[PDB]
RNA sequence: UCUGAGAGUUUGAUCCUGGCUCAGGAUUAACGCUGGCGGCAUGCCUAAUACAUGCAAGUCGAUCGAAAGUAGUAAUACUUUAGAGGCGAACGGGUGAGUAACACGUAUCCAAUCUACCUUAUAAUGGGGGAUAACUAGUUGAAAGACUAGCUAAUACCGCAUAAGAACUUUGGUUCGAAUCAAAGUUGAAAGGACCUGCAAGGGUUCGUUAUUUGAUGAGGGUGCGCCAUAUCAGCUAGUUGGUGGGGUAACGGCCUACCAAGGCAAUGACGUGUAGCUAUGCUGAGAAGUAGAAUAGCCACAAUGGGACUGAGACACGGCCCAUACUCCUACGGGAGGCAGCAGUAGGGAAUUUUUCACAAUGAGCGAAAGCUUGAUGGAGCAAUGCCGCGUGAACGAUGAAGGUCUUUAAGAUUGUAAAGUUCUUUUAUUUGGGAAGAAUGACUUUAGCAGGUAAUGGCUAGAGUUUGACUGUACCAUUUUGAAUAAGUGACGACUAACUAUGUGCCAGCAGUCGCGGUAAUACAUAGGUCGCAAGCGUUAUCCGGAUUU
């Protein structure tokens, strides 16, 4: 979340081990409001695979949004 | 924390020149003994090389110093450093659950321990009389027990017999305890107790009979026991002395020294024995200014009240306000309610400044003292609450610093600084008042004694960092005058906006105490009504200023006499300005006279300087037609000029040890004498 | 202040002592190779450099470069 | 002023009748020029393009009863959409919530309309407005809340509602639909917003 | 083309040359006057100066011995690790002193460069030996601290086994300062803790490490292009300039050196000089261009100044270490100490630049199977109309408008003014009622269906089902929830430029004023009463860039 209070806007970004939110990111994951249960994020079952296969797993709060897309259901066997 | 029974406060209940702050520092070091920092060899001994006592009074002043002593928490508070005043001694008394009265034996002529004792005797708070002047050339023990009576007359029962009484006090003979000597000069840690031998068994026994003959009346079973020859038990003796200090029946007069530093062990022992818990002590009353001026107690219970009895300044860490917790717990980390301001304030951290540290804390229980680091909006008497207790705003228990000394204005920076300086000194004393003479755009400083004025200036210059010229006190110097003659005024024009003319005759009439009055004599149409309402416009505005230095022109009558008539113009406000200038010229030429207060003095002096004050007022040329008698003082109904009033208290005290005091009632304004008036006429 | 900074201070000072010892051993092995230049000392230097690169103190590039400079002297003999 | 307290003065001096015969009306005295001791054809050059631009701006923003800061806000919001400044600006200004409520014939005066709509009794987009700041669009249904269906003054006003070729009002149910914009022929005849268009030189 | 204002300034008058001013958005604002709310966003440009105070990344036993005690006789079920050891510690935030350059914008040389966890997964967790803290004892000690003496564990220190792959020697092959492969030499990976089944082995099961290996991650040197001033600064530069060899940070690089050398930049003004943090982002105008790169996203720089080393993958490390320089507390004068250019906040200049701020609720990292913790990052909130935004200080009928200001000065009248007397009606901001949040309803944790190496064994991917989570907020929005016209007004000036002016004092005096310029024998520019317009809970003021001045 960020922006104006009681109208939050969550900008989801990438990270490796040290960087903050919406600062230096490998790639902008997208936009989700904490009050909104559906994301208009840049999620298309491909960028998530790119981030997983390139290392430096992104922020750990759009995992459910990637889970809904079945990213883990293919990645945990691709790595295997 | 320590138990609620063990939260007892103690303020230094005396005045300087008595070895007061030396004893305060001795107690602070004795109960604040810590060795992990090396303080034991840093403040080992305390004694004077006294040529100045202001340094002792100021540098050692303990606004709120809390420590712990094995059984309890000792809250030593040496706020008073002035010889005679009420705010610091009164806040110390309000805080303390028990009092220590620092008296003298070498100088039994100290004048300002009677009022201090009377203040402490209002709430019946337990008191222990301790004398430290028994280490000079001229001290005694009989002197102590006789001065404690002729000054006060409270029947101080001597439970301690000093071994060494003039310049060699190093031992104490006790009744509730055994005899004790002191092998350790300066820093004291051990009470070298010795038994009651055959050479002193009768010496202690006579005073034991002395004490049990009083204790026998209380709990009359003791009286019966004295019939059957059974000596009163020491526990009953201790309980009866506790009742006699909390009920003010009889107090023990201990002994000690402050320059060889002997006699502080049994001092603290008797303090613990007779100065009880904040619930056994008779609680001080609180009349909250918010409409609940009723009798309430200060016993330890759930509801919480927090009174900020002292403040101090610090830019970096914020203001450091010393508060006393009377009941309940002081919450922190959220918005704290101030009932006096009736609003919630956001706080960050709270603190306690002990004798040698500033511990960042959050809560102090009732019977003890705390502080807030910050809280830049607090006053002496406010009530910080969290459980919504009743109001305890106290402002009547303190009195006025009376006797004025003028302060003259100068450049902007210093005056702006002393504005906030006086405002923030008004939260250090809710009754710290100051005047503003019409001849100055600045304040008028207030004090009665030499030490009180010096310490007020010290608080002005040390905590606030500002100093001023304290000029000679001045008077509002009201203005009347005596019979004056006719004056005339004109205005002529032809160019300008339009030609306007006026020509009037006016006289300015004297009075003494009768204000503006109008006497009109215009009949016949020599000045039409269209020019009548103009001229009066110039009358009243002549009462609003004086011709000498802006002094108020009151109690004066103005009389209109005559105007002029004309057909082709000579309009109205020309007559207005003519009348205004006529009144002003008449005020100029009046050769006026002034008014000052010459006040009838109700001189309440004890009957040892009655003749001295009589001669002093005779030198001041007063009207002493007689003198009314009282208990121990004589009251002279005299008169004193305000000019000789400047320093009257100070000079009378310098001629009479300071015991010769003053009661001053404001009198109606009277004509200035010929000497005072002519220096202002210009 | 962070307590973990001083924690890693303790750890890194002990690592300072251990790595001083280990790097001094590696440099004295390199010195022994440069004194008696032969393939056996080259293999000893290789083993020491592989051990240090496996430990993960300094990257393997330094080990590879130092051993390449050593074997360059080997080829010079 | 975004307000008044004697509207008849503004109507008479601006040269435009805010009410045709209820503000330039014989109610005692009635005027059409500048009143007071300064009613005068100023020989000083008080007339120019600037003067008439100002005067038209005064007329338009005093017939609406709205503040000038919201005038500039409307200008800026329309600047987000390409088009013509004059017609779009005037149509958006007419589409003011208070202006449209008055155009419905729901209040005898623009000041009274503003007070009523502020009072929290006008429903638009299913939101009872506590501040009349919601600019309407063609087809925006303004509803009168349950409170203002029993108020005598606005009851009498609504029962005398005004219909125009670009709006309509169902007065019995106290409702109104802004049918369409007044494009170029339904605007007041003595009012011209083009001056406010030429009032800027920083476009 | 989206788009572009004019007037006033000279000689009697005319014009010309040229210049200045207001006329515009806009505030880290401030400021007079007063003041409605909230939303909303702003909030030291100057001071990079010390930083006091809390705070600015904590998590770890599923790494270990014991410490340490709750119940237990103890073992132990149990609490974490003081300590050894792991990662993050360089995160974050801050200001920009200084830095004008590959830092930047962009494609790259990287043939020279690593990157811990992570990542494409091939290889491994074989086997030990002995310490070392913990523990214990003594010592110096007021404490600060402090040395000595021993014991022991591990994922702890130190070798080897295997070790694909791989580092790296010799030959062939291939290739635009080396890419690629064959033959072949040397040579080395530790370390296991924990849970269910199984006698064990083994299988499942969770951590910690191991090599190899596709990348990210942060950054390295160079890099064409552009990257402040600097002639009232013309010469500057001895690794200067480059070469062989050797050594070198992560590496190529005189990176540095032994040896060998005298050249390199430059009137398109070299060198020097001081400054600005550079791009996106910040305004004005059509445009030319100007205006900051404060803070910020990226990069970059200090993180009190200047060094050194170590760790870490990356530091010679704001909140590690040692030291020199500035400072400092206590003290028995023996002694020890650290950094807000982290958040605030303090001191100052200024007009001022916010909390000496709350929870990690949601979001980041870090780590722990996991419970989770901290963040002064974040999210809130305060805070000052701080800036923007919207709101209301009534409306209707009612007179020739009754009062009165100005005029008239008679004398109504008329301005204010339908403002009023008179009659009512309306309530966000005045005002109360309850519902009362969305936001957790996330990561994570737990039952399970499928899958699933095993499912002899517990667990894991998707999901059904639940767990639980507020900085706000009884806030937001709702309903005349109730009485009521009630709850809010100020500023400029009215001669023009450039809307708003009639009278009164005033003789170039008073005082006004951005330009013209206002007042010296009756003042609508002054001062005022007043009316007037522009506005408005903001009003006017200066501030600051361009255009209105092509009037460079």
């Amino acid at each position: 979340r960020m922006g104006r209070v009681h109208y939050p806007t969550y900008r989801i970004v990438a990270v490796d081990s040290r960087v903050k939110r919406d600062g230096k990111y490998i790639a902008l994951i997208g936009h989700l409001n904490p009050a909104l249960k559906e994301n208009k994020c840049k999620i298309d079952e491909a960028v998530a695979l790119e981030w997983l296969n390139k290392g430096a797993k992104p922020t750990d709060t759009v995992r459910s949004l990637f889970s809904q897309t079945g990213l883990w259901k293919k990645f945990v066997e691709s790595k295997k | 924390t320590v138990d609620l029974i063990n939260f007892r406060n103690f303020g230094i209940m005396a005045h300087i020149d008595a070895g007061k702050t030396t004893t305060s520092e001795r107690i602070l070091f004795h109960s604040g003994r810590i060795h992990k920092i090396g303080e034991t060899h840093d403040g080992e001994s305390v004694m004077d090389w006294m040529e100045q006592e202001k340094e002792r009074g100021i540098t050692i002043t303990s606004a709120a110093t809390s420590v712990s002593w094995k059984n309890c928490s000792l809250n030593l508070i040496d706020t008073p450093g002035h010889v005679d005043f009420t705010v610091e001694v009164e806040r110390s008394l309000r805080v303390l659950d028990g009092a220590i009265a620092v008296l003298d034996a070498q100088m039994g002529v100290e004048p300002q321990t009677e009022t201090v004792w009377r203040q402490a005797s209002r709430y019946e708070v337990p008191r222990i009389i301790f004398v430290n002047k028994m280490d000079k050339t001229g001290a005694n023990f009989e002197r102590s027990v006789q001065s404690i009576q002729q000054r006060l007359g409270v029947k101080a029962v001597p439970i301690q017999l000093p071994i060494g009484a003039e310049n060699d006090f190093n031992g104490i003979i006790d009744l509730i305890e055994e005899k004790v000597y002191f092998f350790d000069g300066g820093k004291e840690e051990k009470a070298e107790e010795k038994p009651i031998p055959d050479q002193f068994k009768d010496q202690v026994k006579q005073m034991r009979a002395h004490l049990v003959e009083e204790v026998a009346n209380f709990d009359d079973q003791l009286m019966a026991d004295y019939l059957e020859g059974k000596e009163i038990s020491i526990a009953d003796i201790k309980r009866c002395i506790r009742k006699g200090v909390i009920g003010c029946q009889f107090f023990p007069v201990l002994c000690g020294s402050a320059f060889k530093n002997k006699g502080i062990k049994l001092l603290l022992d008797a303090v613990v024995d007779f100065l009880p818990s904040p619930v056994d002590v008779p609680q001080a009353k609180a009349y909250g200014e918010d409409g609940n001026e009723v009798l309430i107690s200060a016993s330890d219970d759930a509801p919480f009240v927090g009174l900020a009895f002292k403040v101090a300044t610090d830019p970096f860490v914020g203001r450091l306000t010393f508060v006393r917790v009377y009941s309940g717990v002081l919450k922190s980390g959220s918005y704290v309610k101030n009932v006096r301001k009736n609003k919630k304030e956001r706080v960050s951290r709270l603190v306690k400044m002990h004798a040698q540290n500033r511990n960042e804390i959050e809560e102090i229980r009732a019977g003890d003292i705390c502080a807030i680091i910050g809280l830049k909006d607090t006053t002496t008497g406010e009530t910080l609450v969290d459980d919504k207790i009743d109001v305890q705003l106290e402002a009547m228990q303190f009195a006025q610093p009376v006797i004025s000394l003028a302060v003259e204005p100068k450049t902007k920076a210093d005056q702006e600084k002393m504005s906030i300086a006086l405002s923030k000194l008004a939260e250090e004393d809710p009754t710290f008042k100051t005047f503003t003479d019409p001849e100055t755009g600045q304040t008028i400083i207030a004090g009665m004694g030499e030490l009180h004025l010096d310490i007020l200036v010290d608080r002005m210059r040390r905590e606030f960092k500002v100093e001023v010229n304290v000029g000679a006190p001045q008077v509002s110097f009201r203005e009347t005058f005596n019979k004056e003659s006719e004056v005339e005024g004109k205005y002529i024009k032809q160019s300008g906006g339009r030609g306007q003319y006026g020509h009037v005759k006016i006289r300015f009439e004297p009075n003494k105490d009768k204000g503006f009055e109008f006497v009109d004599k215009i009949v016949g149409g020599r000045i039409p009504r269209e020019y009548i309402k103009p001229v009066q416009a110039g009358l009243e505005n002549a009462m609003a200023s004086g011709p000498l230095a802006g002094y108020p022109m009151i109690d004066i009558k103005a009389t209109l006499f005559d105007g002029s008539f004309h057909e082709v113009d000579s309009s109205e406000m020309a007559f207005k300005i003519a009348a205004s200038l006529a009144l002003k010229e008449a005020g100029k030429v009046c050769s006026p006279v002034l008014l000052e207060p010459i006040m009838a003095i109700e001189v309440t002096v004890p009957e040892q300087y009655f003749g001295d004050t009589m001669g002093d007022i005779s030198s001041r040329r007063g009207l002493i037609e007689g003198t009314e008698q009282r208990d121990n003082v004589q009251v002279i109904k005299a008169k004193v000029p305000l000019k000789e009033m400047f320093g009257y208290a100070t000079d009378l005290r310098s001629f009479s040890q300071g015991r010769g005091n003053y009661v001053m009632q404001f009198s109606h304004y009277a004509e200035t004498p010929k000497s005072v008036v002519n220096e202002i006429i210009a | 202040n962070i307590k973990s900074n001083e924690k890693r201070l303790r750890q890194n000072i002990k690592r300072n002592l251990n790595n001083k010892g280990q790097k001094t051993k590696l440099k004295t092995n390199v010195k022994n190779f440069h004194k008696e230049i032969n393939l056996d000392n080259l293999g000893n230097v290789y083993s020491q450099a592989d051990r240090l690169a496996r430990k993960g103190i300094i990257s393997t590039n330094r080990a590879r470069r130092l051993k390449s400079r050593n074997v360059a002297v080997l080829n010079k003999t | 002023m975004k307000y008044t307290g004697s509207i008849f003065k503004r109507s008479r001096r601006l040269g435009f009748s805010l009410l045709e015969n209820n503000k330039e009306f014989s109610k005692g005295k009635k005027r059409k020029t500048i009143p007071g001791q300064h009613g005068n054809r100023f020989r000083s050059s008080t007339m120019s393009g600037y003067a008439q631009q100002l005067q038209e701006k005064q007329r338009m923003q005093y017939m609406y009863g709205i503040t000038d800061k919201q005038f500039r806000r409307l200008f800026r919001l329309v600047l987000k959409q390409r088009g013509n400044l004059a017609v779009n600006l005037f149509r958006v200004l007419e589409s003011r919530l208070d202006n449209i409520v008055y155009r419905m014939g729901f209040a005898p005066t623009r000041r009274s309309a503003r007070q009523l709509v502020n009072h929290g009794h006008v429903l638009l987009n299913d939101r009872t407005v506590d501040t009349p700041s919601i600019i309407l669009n063609p087809g925006d249904k303004v509803r009168l809340k349950a409170k203002t269906i029993k108020i005598p003054i606005v009851k009498a006003a609504s029962e005398s509602g005004v219909v125009s070729p670009f709006v309509e009002t169902n007065n019995k149910t106290f409702e109104g639909t802004y049918v369409r914009f007044p494009e170029r022929s339904e605007l007041p005849a003595g009012i011209n917003e083009s001056y406010v268009v030429e009032w800027y030189k920083r476009l």
